[PDB]
């Protein structure tokens, strides 16, 4: 099927891949530290007029 | 670390003021309530005055009223307690009281914290 035919005659035939392989996905990303001061403005005790 | 210290007391003469201080640390002063409580031996406790962050409303008891003064500055990070012609009823344990609601009272969050 990669010479497209069905009869092949004597010799040595460079084929392709066919094959099919399974793949996952990942992803990677750097440590999350330096987090934005929120607590401050939605947890205070007082709120401006 | 939240302190509350109490300074300024000592034994008076009829007749003879004296200055009471609260200085504490560890938290921010300009949003909360402060109220002054005193302890005499073995008459449970009774409140003297009180103070919000705004000091617009200042409070006394009708026993204690007329002869006392709260006052507080932020610069100086500490409560003051005024007396005028101390008198016998006077002799107790002074407490200096934080709030959690930077108010009086009548919200549903009230409390004495430290
Ligand atoms: C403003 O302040 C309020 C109150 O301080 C705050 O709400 C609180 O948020 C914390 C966030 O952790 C909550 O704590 C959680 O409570 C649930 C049960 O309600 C627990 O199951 C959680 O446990 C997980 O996390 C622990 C670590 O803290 C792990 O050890 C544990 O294994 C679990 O993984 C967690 O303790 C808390 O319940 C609320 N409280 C209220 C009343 O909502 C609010 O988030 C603050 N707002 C802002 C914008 O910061």
């Amino acid at each position: 099927c990669t010479l497209k035919s069905f009869t092949v005659e004597k010799g040595i035939y460079q084929t392709s891949n066919f094959r099919v392989q399974p793949t996952e996905s990942i992803v990677r990303f750097p440590n999350i530290t330096n987090l934005c001061p929120f607590d401050e403005v939605f947890n205070a005790t007082r709120f401006a007029s | 670390e939240v302190q509350l210290v109490e300074s300024g007391g000592g034994l008076v003469q009829p007749g003879r003021s004296l200055r009471l201080s609260c200085a504490a640390s560890g938290f921010r002063f300009d949003d909360y309530a402060l109220h002054w409580v005193r302890q005499a031996p073995e008459k449970g406790l009774e409140w003297v005055s009180g103070i919000s962050w705004n000091s617009n409303n200042i409070g006394y008891a009708e026993s204690v009223k007329g002869r006392f003064t709260i006052s507080r500055d932020t610069a100086k990070k500490s409560l003051y307690l005024q007396m005028n012609d101390l008198r016998a009823e006077d002799t107790a344990l002074y407490y200096c009281v934080k709030d959690r609601h930077y108010d009086s009272s009548g919200y549903f969050v009230n409390g004495f914290d430290i």
